[PDB]
RNA sequence: CAGGCCUUGACAUGCUAGGGAACCCGGGUGAAAGCCUGGGGUGCCCCGCGAGGGGAGCCCUAGCACAGGUGCUGCAUGGCCGUCGUCAGCUCGUGCCGUGAGGUGUUGGGUUAAGUCCCGCAACGAGCGCAACCCCCGCCGUUAGUUGCCAGCGGUUCGGCCGGGCACUCUAACGGGACUGCCCGCGAAAGCGGGAGGAAGGAGGGGACGACGUCUGGUCAGCAUGGCCCUUACGGCCUGGGCGACACACGUGCUACAAUGCCCACUACAAAGCGAUGCCACCCGGCAACGGGGAGCUAAUCGCAAAAAGGUGGGCCCAGUUCGGAUUGGGGUCUGCAACCCGACCCCAUGAAGCCGGAAUCGCUAGUAAUCGCGGAUCAGCCAUGCCGCGGUGAAUACG
């Protein structure tokens, strides 16, 4: 049970609880991020590659 | 403090009798910050200082810090097989340091129900020499004495 | 009490007390052994046997590797042994 | 009022000062670019792909608002600023 | 009139009037007695003025924002001061080496990632 | 297992984003899913150019999309023909105002990616690796910079253990804040297994 | 818990007010635990799956605002030791 | 007492509202 | 895990033998999946007034070629991370020394947070690390004002509310300031002590950053990837169970054992954030959770909001208690298709252990520990006492 699950998240089946956030590199359902789509591994590769739009080193 | 000689701050005096003994106090009374606290009991103690024993509550805890401050004390070290008690004298610093430590420590283990009462008495005392703290200072000092013969092993 | 932790293996109730049993050596210098905690272990060349124990005098760590899990566990032991005795010992230089 | 927002806060105060001090010739009295409070977006993620929960980076993203006033309109002003030099991303409002 | 100085301390701001009178201090729309009751820190940041020897000299209208009681005091404590040596600057010497300006730059330290507290760390084997 | 990534470390320092524009909460998701989506489509497409480097702007339905590259024929072609057939698929998927563009890069050997799946295509073309690795930092040390950095790993050579490959000449220092370090990851699917690439080019102070 | 609505999954609800009017029958085999023990089902075999099994629960009047689950129970314990 | 629901410092520390710590 | 189902597949590209396409709805059945099934009818390049027609959007069936595999190996791997360790280190070039491994430099004296810097020196340089360049905080300047303001007057329905103003406070962008630069003292120098001015001095505090390498460290289950393995089954859909089981053992934490405390009622002072099928003012029903209505806000201009400890004054009177709130009985609310297993909250009743903890053991040097509340991600709801942030009050001690 692997790239059948990223489909299974697709189209939206019976009820609507069962909605959940995958993402959409990766198909990882866990720490998803609604903002970006993204988890927090995905998120950081982008992040540091500079590909997500005004997003920096936070450091304060 | 490896490296060089670790500084004593100074202590802000206090909003009644203008003197830093009086907070170091008020400090040791202490409890998760809450200095409000702190303070008022250090204060309705002094009512009570004053209301019994009529007298200038300053003098009585000034007193009974001087009544406690303990002179020479007993600090180990292991020499060969065995652990020597060792005697010293405590700095100025430390005495200061022991005697607001005891004082508050004995007071609370007073039997009295309020924290100031605890506090007016247990001073009361041991200005006139009367207290667990006073024991625990003429406790630690023949202590020391006892082992004059360890002075030889003195830092 | 000990804990035995068999991590990646179907262990069984039977060697778990020879393990119990194993360590059961250190029990003759008399001095207390403080949650012991052995872990058993494959590995393609052998087995690996480790433990890590605190004592009022310190604490013992070491590993044991070899073909024979048991033999491996006796090495452990082994590596064992010489740390407490060392813990024991080690200032009686007190000249 | 025009209210600019965007991340580069260097590319929006450069289209702050353009579009402000464009109508102050063109039109009047130009109440200067005032900045409001940055929306921060913060997100803290764990370093590694596997365990290792106490190594983290915080990554924040900065939303800036600048809203500017145009005391007398000036309708060429309106022609003036109905076209302008952008830049490639910033959010420009206008109302009365 | 009127005499101006501007206090922080910690996430604070006071802004203090020196304007001349009986000595009266008015806290965010009441006397320093009703605003600060109890806190015994109270009696107080109006050490400054106690400081160059005047104590009636002025009356203080006072607003205080951000933080917390003893916070704003500090805060009112470099207001006061700031506020008097503006007066008569000849009013460093005796207010200065008293310690009284110069705002105390200790804040909150952030919370660091993996420890507790930003500085207690979690407990180990 | 230790180091940040140089280009990360310096957004909004020495280096800036190769996606620029504003979006806000209810389509960021959606924006940003169309660039890697012509991401995917160009570096694929666009991979025997060369390149490094796509910047990409938004307005409303409009993407200007531009494209630096090693040499801009494999784009542009024949009086510039394929350019449009790409103007064409990415409007396909962008649904919008696409905008394909081309810039060219000058000195391909200053340029970290593309230094970087040199040596990465050399490899997986079965060539001493620690040579591949002199070379392609000699050839952009002699082409200028003030220091060069080159790093490959894995079955190296094909050997049955990892092992990791290492090369600089001239400085580079990572950690200092203005650096002007490209560097660039390529990656070499041999038919024993994958190889990582990692190329640094210091090109000066700011 | 469960405010307003008396959930009977509209399918085992079907089925039991069915058997109730002609000659009415047992076993009736159901994979909702979900049901609640409505006073129609009150007497009957039904098979209640805990998901290896189907285990019947005969009813009684003695449990009604349950569910069909709590009786046939999901764990095989038996002790330790 | 922080973890006695039907006090205020209960309610306070559960994040909730009731009886013994009102809106 | 158990049972019920599917095969060219839930999914990619391509080729074909039939039919068709597209699409929307029931049915019969079943727990559902699936199986079995009654409908309407395809623009289009089009011989067309016609039957009809060709193509190909797109569906199916049959057939493959294949897909798919969170199956194995982190000692075959990439990538990213933990760690020694913010420790002061690790090396190269040429030269010199040794048959050689290798030495030298890098050691030595002195000083620094530091292979930091000074002075020596068969060495002379160079690089990767240190530092600095970046962010946050602390002081001042500018630019700027639908946030702030009787600071100023006027009005003031008393809400900075209107007028009016940017002085304030602030907000957020760009600057300045710290340099051991100045005095004394010492030194050969680097630099140490002490002083002045300064919001700040000796790295002003916090962050981001972490060498060559180590642990055959960690991850094939985020992803990728070599190789091995399964192909009506190690693939795929579903209903249900499980991942929450409980004789036991450890680790991290919550709340406590009370009077420096507990309870009630009134009354103060933050910061950072977050809000459109969201944040809900306010009105009403309800003891309440909640439920009705219902205004504002794409939000410095509305809302979450109450901050809490504190302040006031009243009760409790040393009691396993007005300490502590576990456990259980019963009654309700909300999310959700559904709260048996298994949600959170509210109310009534129940009020367990616990009187400060063995051997052993953890954290923290100052706005820190302790203590107090607040926000956020993820999210229908939530088992968060977790984590990441934020301010409030605010200690002790460092001989060595
Ligand atoms: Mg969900
Ligand atoms: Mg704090
Ligand atoms: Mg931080
Ligand atoms: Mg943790
Ligand atoms: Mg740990
Ligand atoms: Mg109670
Ligand atoms: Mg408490
Ligand atoms: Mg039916
Ligand atoms: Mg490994
Ligand atoms: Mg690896
Ligand atoms: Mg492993
Ligand atoms: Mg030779
Ligand atoms: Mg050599
Ligand atoms: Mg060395
Ligand atoms: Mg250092
Ligand atoms: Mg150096
Ligand atoms: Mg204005
Ligand atoms: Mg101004
Ligand atoms: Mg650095
Ligand atoms: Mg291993
Ligand atoms: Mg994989
Ligand atoms: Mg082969
Ligand atoms: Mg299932
Ligand atoms: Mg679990
Ligand atoms: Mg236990
Ligand atoms: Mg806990
Ligand atoms: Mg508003
Ligand atoms: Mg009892
Ligand atoms: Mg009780
Ligand atoms: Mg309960
Ligand atoms: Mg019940
Ligand atoms: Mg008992
Ligand atoms: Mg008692
Ligand atoms: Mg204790
Ligand atoms: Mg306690
Ligand atoms: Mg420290
Ligand atoms: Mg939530
Ligand atoms: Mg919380
Ligand atoms: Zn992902």
């Amino acid at each position: 049970a692997r790239k059948a699950l990223i489909e299974k998240a697709k189209r939206t089946p019976k009820f609507k609880v069962r909605a959940y956030t995958r993402c959409v590199r990766c198909g990882r359902a866990r720490s998803v991020y609604r903002f970006f789509g993204l988890c927090r591994i995905c998120l950081r590769e982008l992040a540091h590659k500079g590909q997500l739009p005004g997003v920096r080193k936070a450091s304060w | 403090a490896r490296r060089r000689r670790a500084e004593v701050r100074q202590l802000q005096p206090d909003l009644v009798y203008g003197d830093v003994l009086v907070t170091a106090f008020i400090n040791k009374i202490m409890r998760d910050g809450k200095k409000n606290l702190a303070a008022r009991i250090f204060y309705d103690a002094c009512k009570i200082i004053q209301e019994k024993t009529g007298q200038e509550p300053l003098k009585v805890f000034k007193q009974a810090v001087e009544n406690v401050k303990p002179r020479m004390e007993v600090r180990s070290r292991r020499v060969g097989g065995a652990n020597y008690q060792v005697p010293m004298e405590v700095s100025p610093r430390r005495q200061q340091s022991l005697a607001l430590r005891w004082l508050v420590q004995a007071a609370n283990q007073r039997p009295e129900r309020r924290a100031a009462v605890r506090i007016a008495h247990e001073l009361m005392d041991a200005a006139e020499g009367k207290g667990g703290a006073v024991k625990k200072k003429e406790d630690v000092e023949r202590m020391a004495e006892a082992n004059r013969a360890y002075a030889h092993y003195r830092w | 009490t000990m804990n035995i932790t068999s991590k990646q293996m179907e262990i069984t109730p039977a060697i778990r007390q020879h393990v119990a049993d194993r360590l059961a050596k250190l029990e003759k210098w008399q001095t207390h052994l403080i949650n012991p905690h052995i872990i058993l272990s494959k590995e393609p060349q052998g087995f690996v046997a480790d433990a890590t124990i605190n004592t009022p005098n310190g604490v013992l760590v070491a590993s044991g590797k070899h073909e024979d899990m048991y033999t491996a566990i006796n090495e452990l032991i082994n590596k064992l042994e010489r740390q407490l005795n060392k813990l024991q010992h080690k200032g009686e230089a007190r000249r | 009022r025009i209210k600019l927002r965007g991340f580069d806060h260097k590319t929006l105060d450069a289209s702050a000062q353009k579009i402000v001090e464009a109508a102050r010739r063109s039109g009047a009295q130009v109440s200067g670019p005032i900045p409001l409070p940055t929306r921060v977006r913060r997100f803290t993620v764990i370093r590694g792909p596997f365990k290792h929960k106490d190594s983290r980076e915080h990554f924040e993203l900065r939303t800036h608002n600048r809203l500017v006033d145009i005391i007398n309109p000036n309708r060429k002003t309106i022609e003036q600023l109905m076209t302008l030099d952008l830049p490639t991303g910033v959010e420009i409002e206008i109302k009365t | 009139e009127q005499y101006y100085g501007t206090g922080r301390r910690k996430e604070a701001v006071a802004r203090v009037f020196l304007r001349p009178g009986n000595g009266k201090v008015t806290v965010n729309g009441q006397d320093f007695n009703e605003y600060f009751q109890g806190l015994v820190r109270a009696v107080a940041a109006l050490e400054p003025l106690r400081a160059v020897d005047a104590l009636g000299h002025f009356d203080a209208y006072i607003t205080v924002r951000g933080g917390g009681k003893s916070g704003q005091i500090d805060a009112i404590k470099l207001g006061i001061a700031r506020a008097l040596v503006q007066y008569n600057p000849d009013y460093r010497a005796k207010l200065k080496p008293l310690g009284f300006l110069t705002r105390d730059a200790r804040v909150v330290e952030r919370k660091k990632y993996g420890k507790h507290k930003a500085r207690r760390a979690p407990q180990y084997s | 297992g230790n180091k940040i990534h140089p280009i990360g470390f310096r957004l909004g320092i020495t280096r800036d984003w190769e996606s620029r524009w504003y979006a806000g909460k209810k389509q960021y998701r959606h924006l940003l899913l169309e660039d890697q989506r012509i991401r995917g489509l160009l570096e694929k497409e666009l991979y025997s150019a060369g390149l490094a480097r796509v910047d990409i702007e938004r307005a409303a339905d409009n993407v200007a999309v531009t494209v630096h590259v090693a040499k801009p024929g494999v784009v542009i072609g024949r009086g510039g023909e394929r350019i449009r057939v790409l103007r064409e698929e990415l409007a396909k998927l962008t649904g919008k105002n696409v905008a394909l563009n081309v810039q060219e890069v000058q000195n391909p050997n200053l340029s970290a990616p593309l230094v970087a799946q040199r040596v990465a295509e050399q490899i997986e073309r079965r060539f001493a690796v620690r040579r591949a690795i002199k070379q392609a930092v000699q050839r952009v040390m002699e082409s200028g910079a003030k220091g060069a950095k080159v790093i490959v790993s894995g079955r190296i050579g094909g050997a049955e253990q990892a092992r990791t490959e290492w090369a600089a000449q001239g400085r580079v220092p990572l950690h200092t804040l203005r650096a002007n370090i490209d560097y660039g990851f390529a990656l070499a699917r041999t038919t024993y297994g994958v190889l990582g690439v990692k190329a640094y080019i210091f090109l000066g102070e700011v | 818990s469960l405010k307003k609505g008396v959930f009977v999954d509209d399918h085992l609800l079907e089925k039991v007010l069915e058997l109730n009017a002609k000659g009415e029958k047992r076993l009736i085999k159901t994979w909702s635990r979900r049901s609640t023990i409505v006073p129609e089902m009150v007497g009957h075999t039904i098979a209640v799956y805990n998901g290896k099994q189907h285990v019947p629960v005969y009813i009684t009047e003695n449990m009604v605002g349950h569910k069909l689950g709590e009786f046939a129970p999901t764990r095989t314990y038996r002790g330790h030791g | 007492g922080k973890g006695d629901r039907r006090t205020r410092r209960g309610k306070i520390w559960r994040g909730t509202y009731g009886k013994y710590r009102p809106r």
